[PDB]
């Protein structure tokens, strides 16, 4: 256990707990301090910390030290005794917080165990030499007046008060002679500048869920882990581990991007969670090595240190003894010291891994930011730490008996508002990049450096990858995982040191030598002049002066910038007009309602106008909220990103490390097959080393390049909705408040309600927001990242290849009767890639989440969409593959296109080589829909017996293609030796009416490990066992084009062709089946847009051989029977689909207008056709008397006693291309009168008798159209056939 | 507009 000692500040000094020190940097130069021994080896110093500061730098001045801190600063911070003695006591209940956990207690048990060794790098391996300052501090033990005595003590840790910058706590190392006792395994005193009242602020805008009420509304520090989180610099720095390796530096060389120190791996550890992801694999083994070097100095000095010249006193064995125990070392028979690996590595990971402040906060139950790189909120002072109403030793400010433990509610700004005080702006200093607008005294927008875009520069990452790799018999792999089990941790009864401390007491310290830094200010603002109208321009737009009256919305960025009443919103044109509306006294309630609510709809738009599209996260107005990226605010924003994706909202597109894999050069061993196996083994362990460092070296870049721009945006969304609220809120009170006095009683307003409102409909569209935005992080990730590292993987994969098969061939003759076990042992290994997973390089939730959400949705398995987006097809995928379409490919706008007869009658993709490599074991689908001719009546052996290629990709003759042979389908693979596989769909070609022939159908082809399958329109068709096959190069071109012998006339119709790198399952197929049958117009019976102005025969699914004519002496609609095909052939038989009468489609009005000549549901239309060189009409008499009745076909009149007005519906829910028509009063009405079908109707009467089927309108239909599933049968519903080139009776 | 002629002969028909 670990005990504080309490005291006073006033309390006597007794040279023993309470000494006037000498600290460090105090240099033996003048001047001695009053310390304080809080627990073993650890004192306070209740005073600000002036080594290397100014005296007038305690003061707020026109400049700042570091560029990323808001800055508070107060000279008059401990300048009583009084004020000193709160300080003490704060720190000692602190203290008390930090021991009240296991884990904090043996945090502090290591920091006062883990005694600086008795030197340092310019000592004898053979002496101990504590004369050091990084070893022994004096104390001044003569009394006030006399010649000075002073004697030393050994100590760990002295601690100060703030030194200028009150918030800013940091941990030291002694530096003596350019070198740190502290980063190379001895360790040294160290330093701490602390203040526990002033506390960081952060938020959690980033996470969703965040809170079942108030988040997210900033959160103040818990100053036990503050304090915790410099201890861990303390613990490192103690162990001599705190080692300089390569540094996290920002690229600074866009007035965008964060200016700010370097960062090294040790404050990302010390931090933990995801931050050490931004350490590549390669940086984290050059750390570890490096302390292991360290180390290994050390106990060699143990091994052979003799003497201390320096203090007499110091007894060799024991302190050997205790440096053995610090260090994890072991001791053999003979008393020799050794390292011994593995209690090396406990020890490592425990202290860079295991304490962590992430860890940490998680075990007290303290939240604190989610990286070292999350926005700030400025600082906050705690108002009393010592009252155990707000603060405890037990739960921080988190008190259950107040209600606070849940939700960390104790740290919600919003809600323990009892706790903190702002502090006056006054105090504050910030670094700011002044941004004045130019274009290719103005307007100069103020914007803090740490809001600004982090970008890790290149320089950020270790190339250690290229190197060379020795691989022998009993070569091994090296994985540091950044991770270490806390709840081990907590119950390890070998961390805590059992061996005494020895006695603190030594010799006066006479050798002062010692680096100081020197601390100065800079300018806080720094003046920077550019034409760029990015995030921190499109914000600055949507704020207003406090002292105006009568705000306004508008959508012109420009105007916003120029009128201080004008402020910019990215809402709807029409939001703008309902917030900008001046309504009298009676109806204000009214529109207080209506646009608190349209704003909360606004914010909540997460579709995407177009719905055939191939996205499922979208937030649409992101673009014309912050303008980041590619101009995003100019041009609809949800098509650029359809067209390019998440690359356009980055503002800058990082250049990745992506080192050449060094070449393995294997070892030989004469006579032993039991070397040269095992060299073999580890030299394919050793490339998915190289693999795994890899990946890990693209997500260190990823998180600290591309993740952090995304973060960035996301703030700005925060800021951008909060902005859009408080304008509306300013509109809302200032147009309450014109209103007579008596006017303002008679209206019921509630500001606390309308705001908690639009708060809610914020966090709303955050959550969409934040979906979104990680979505395109990963997907950047996963597309523009990660596959480029693939392709230099595969290299040195082929190059590891050649090297392993030489080797096998040049040992041959040791390999026995193995060569060939090892030789397919080596191609099968290297011939799958090593799959990507980030669980491997963080276990930060949020990022697995986030990565596990892309890999299950199904959209983001596509790697080929083709889609018209302008005259020309173009691969919407993400991957970017090369499409040529030659000058015979006709294509049009309904994304439609035709492969002809003709030589350039082509398409030619060139596929994204890095991402189909999946090739042995096939797991991919291939969609489309197709239209395919009717056969030549005269030319139909051709039909029946000539296959043609329509889509082939072949590499070297392996790979597959879809070919049609006549009325069947045919999905080929074929391997790399040529052997075939074959599934095939085939429609028939005796039926009356056919749903495949010259209709467009929907293919899905998938394969798996042991099926290929073919679905039509969803549903299952067929399957072909492809065990039986060997590796498929899937990789050629696609080539679009007729290839057989076929008919110049021959000729196939396709849209939205797509390849997934995934078997789609049966739902996936039925839903894309699904959504790409959506329409807003409707269709005619092959399947095309139907049309105004156009001539159509009539088909009734209910009655398929069935048709209208007008009957002779008649003005009805008599049904007929479809004419069969009438020829010799026993192959093929159909129904004729042109006959009855030619109708047309006319609009009842063209008003108010469009505009084009498609026909929509519910639209209104006169349906008309042709009779005896006229246009005649179907009316339905007004008054008809039974449930059916003829329809009446005569020519075009107004007259009073027929309707003519038809609505055109379509019931069906589910695909189809069937549609019913309805009519109606008039368009006004909502009165319905009947369905346009085919009925029976009794033929009089003294002649002969019977039933006889006409063109009607019946009431009974209506009673069933609302049935579920619709009735596809039902005789309402009609098809329109227009003549096509692509069937022929 | 010899329409008349075939209302009649309309009504007839459903009669
Ligand atoms: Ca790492
Ligand atoms: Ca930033
Ligand atoms: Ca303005
Ligand atoms: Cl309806
Ligand atoms: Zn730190």
């Amino acid at each position: 256990p670990v005990t504080i000692n309490n005291f006073n500040y006033n309390d006597p000094i007794d040279n023993n707990n309470i000494i006037m020190m000498e600290p460090p940097f105090a240099r033996g130069t003048g001047r001695y301090y009053k310390a304080f021994k809080i627990t073993d080896r650890i004192w306070i110093i209740p005073e600000r910390y002036t080594f290397g500061y100014k005296p007038e730098d305690f003061n707020k001045s026109s400049g700042i030290f570091n560029r990323d801190v808001c800055e508070y600063y107060d000279p008059d911070y401990l300048n009583t005794n009084d004020k000193k003695n709160i300080f003490l006591q704060t720190m000692i209940k602190l203290f008390n917080r930090i021991k009240s956990k296991p884990l904090g207690e043996k945090l502090l048990e290591m920091i006062i165990n883990g005694i600086p060794y008795l030197g340092d790098r310019r000592v004898p391996l053979e002496e101990f030499n504590t004369n050091i300052a990084s070893v022994t501090v004096n104390k001044l033990i003569s009394n006030p007046g006399e010649v000075e005595r002073k004697k030393g003590i050994f100590a760990n840790l002295i601690i100060f008060g703030p030194g200028p910058v009150l918030n800013e706590n940091e941990t030291i190392d002694i530096g003596i002679q350019n070198h740190f006792a502290s980063r190379e395994g001895f360790g040294g005193i160290m330093q701490m500048k602390f203040c526990p009242e002033y506390v960081s602020v952060f938020n959690n805008v980033q996470e969703n869920k965040g809170a079942s009420i108030f988040n997210r509304r900033g959160y103040f520090s818990d100053p036990a882990l503050i304090l915790m989180h410099e201890l861990i610099h303390v613990l490192h720095g103690l162990y001599g581990i705190k080692v300089d390796d390569l540094p996290i530096v920002p690229n600074e060389k866009k007035f965008f991007m964060q200016s700010t120190d370097a960062i090294q791996a040790e404050e990302l550890y010390t931090f933990g969670g995801q931050d050490p992801s931004i350490i590549t694999p390669s940086t984290d083994k050059s750390i570890y090595d490096k302390v292991l070097q360290n180390f290994r100095g050390i106990v060699d000095r143990l091994n052979k240190v003799l003497v201390c010249i320096s203090d007499p006193n110091i007894n060799i064995n024991i302190y050997k003894n205790k440096f053995k125990d610090k260090y994890k070392f072991v001791e053999d028979s003979e008393g020799k010291y050794s390292i011994d690996v593995e209690s090396f590595d406990k020890l490592y990971k425990s202290l860079m891994f295991g304490f962590t402040e992430t860890n940490i906060a998680e075990n007290y139950k303290i939240k604190t930011r989610a990286s070292y790189f999350s926005d700030s909120l400025p600082p906050v002072k705690i108002k009393n730490l010592l009252d155990n109403e707000i603060y405890t030793i037990e739960e921080g400010f988190n008190i259950s008996d107040k209600d606070m433990e849940k939700e960390y509610r104790g740290q919600n700004k919003a809600i323990n508002k009892q706790a903190y005080e702002e502090i006056s702006k006054e105090h504050l200093a910030v670094y700011k990049i002044q941004m004045c607008k130019s274009v290719k005294p103005g307007i100069c927008i103020d914007v803090d450096n740490e809001d600004l875009f982090f970008i890790a520069d290149k320089n950020s990452f270790s190339d250690d990858l290229s190197k060379n790799e020795r691989i022998e018999y009993n070569t091994q792999s090296n994985y540091i995982e950044n991770d270490f089990p806390i709840n081990e941790l907590i119950l390890d009864t070998d961390l805590i040191s059992k061996i005494e401390l020895p006695s603190e007491n030594t010799e006066s310290l006479t050798d002062f030598n010692v680096d100081v830094p020197v601390y100065e200010k800079q300018p806080a603002i720094k003046k920077i002049f550019t034409d760029e109208n990015t995030i921190f321009q499109y914000l600055y737009s949507q704020t207003f002066p406090l002292d105006i009256r009568d705000i306004s919305l508008t959508s012109s960025f420009d105007d916003a910038l120029l009128f201080s009443n004008k402020v910019y919103s990215f809402f709807s044109m029409d939001y703008i007009k309902t917030a900008n509306k001046v309504v009298e006294a009676g109806l204000f309630a009214g529109w207080v309602k209506q646009i608190v609510n349209d704003f909360v709809i606004e914010a909540n738009k997460s579709n995407t106008m177009d719905k055939i599209a191939d996205i499922s996260l979208i937030v649409p107005y992101i673009g014309l909220a912050l303008n980041v990226g590619n101009e995003t605010a100019k041009g609809n924003f949800e098509n650029a990103f359809e067209i390019a994706g998440a690359s356009i909202l980055l503002e800058f597109i990082p250049e990745l490390l992506i080192p050449v894999v060094g070449a393995f050069l294997l070892e030989s061993y004469i006579d032993n097959k039991n070397k040269i196996i095992k060299t073999i083994d580890n030299a394919l362990t050793k490339r998915n080393e190289k693999w795994s460092d890899m990946y890990g070296l693209i997500v260190a870049q990823w998180l600290s390049t591309v993740n952090t721009q995304f973060y960035t945006i996301k703030e700005g969304m925060y800021k951008a909705l909060n902005y859009q609220a408080q304008a509306l809120e300013e509109i809302i009170k200032y147009r309450y408040n014109i209103y007579s006095e008596k006017e303002k009683s008679n209206i019921n307003i509630d500001f606390n309600d309308i705001n908690s409102k639009l708060n809610e409909g914020i966090n709303q569209a955050i959550d969409n927001i934040n979906n979104f935005i990680n979505g395109c992080s990963v997907s950047y990730l996963m597309k523009k990242m990660i596959p480029l590292a693939v392709e230099k993987l595969l290299d040195f994969d082929n190059t590891l290849k050649k090297n392993l098969l030489n080797y096998i061939d040049e040992n041959k003759l040791y390999l026995i009767g193995s060569a060939e076990y090892e030789k397919s042992k080596v191609n099968k290994y290297l011939k799958t890639i090593m799959p990507f997973d980030l669980s491997i390089y963080t276990n930060d939730t949020i990022l697995i989440e986030m990565f596990n959400k892309y890999n299950s949705e199904i959209l983001n398995n596509i790697i080929l969409n083709l889609r018209y987006k302008d005259n020309n097809l173009i691969d919407l995928s993400g991957y970017g593959a090369k499409v040529e379409v030659y000058d015979g490919v006709e294509l049009n706008d309904k994304n439609q296109f035709k492969l002809t007869s003709s030589a350039n009658s082509k398409i030619r993709v060139t596929q994204n080589q890095n991402i189909i490599f999946n090739s042995v074991f096939l797991d991919f689908s291939v969609s489309f829909w197709i239209r395919i001719p009717k056969y030549k009546n005269d030319g139909i052996q051709n039909y029946i017996h000539n296959e043609y290629t329509i889509i082939n990709c072949m590499k070297n003759n392996s790979g597959w293609k879809i070919s049609i042979r006549g009325n069947r389908i045919i999905w080929t693979l074929i391997d790399i030796n040529g052997k075939t596989k074959s599934v095939f769909f085939e429609y028939n070609i005796r039926e009356d009416i056919s749903e495949y022939i010259n209709r467009w159908f929907f293919v899905t082809i998938t394969n798996n490990l042991n099926n290929a399958k073919i679905y039509i329109n969803g549903k299952l068709e067929s399957n072909t066992d492809i065990k039986d096959i060997r590796e498929v190069i899937a990789n050629g071109e696609i080539i679009f084009k007729l290839d057989g012998d076929i008919d110049r006339t021959q000729f196939i119709w396709m849209k939205y062709f797509s390849i997934f790198n995934t078997e789609l399952s049966q739902s996936n197929i039925e839903e894309r089946y699904k959504i790409q049958s959506y329409s807003e117009y409707l269709k005619d019976f092959w399947g095309n847009p139907l049309m105004y102005n156009k001539e159509y025969y009539m088909f009734n699914a209910g009655n398929k051989n069935s048709y209208i004519k007008l009957k002779k002496d008649s003005p009805v609609g008599e049904i007929l029977t479809r004419s069969k095909y009438n020829q010799n052939s026993k192959y093929i038989n159909y129904r004729d689909l042109y006959i009855g009468e030619k109708f047309i489609i006319r609009r009842k009005s063209n008003s108010q207008s469009i505009n084009d000549d498609i026909v929509r549901k519910e639209d209104y239309i006169y349906l008309d056709f042709f009779n005896l060189n006229q246009e005649w009409r179907v009316y339905t008499y007004k008054y008809f008397k039974k449930e059916e009745e003829k329809l009446f076909l005569a020519p075009i009149s107004d007259s009073d006693e027929f309707y003519n007005t038809i609505q055109i519906k379509e019931y069906d829910e589910q695909p189809t291309y069937s549609c019913q028509l309805l009519f109606k009063k008039d368009e006004e009405s909502t009165d319905e009168i009947g369905l346009i079908g085919i009925h029976r109707f009794y033929e009089s009467g003294i002649v002969f008798e019977e039933y006889k089927d006409y063109f009607c309108i019946s009431k009974w239909y209506l009673k069933e159209v609302k049935r579920k599933p619709y009735n596809l049968k039902l005789g309402c519903n009609w098809q329109f056939i227009p003549k096509d080139e692509g069937w022929t009776e | 507009d010899m329409f008349a002629k075939l209302k009649e002969k309309f009504f007839n028909e459903i009669n």
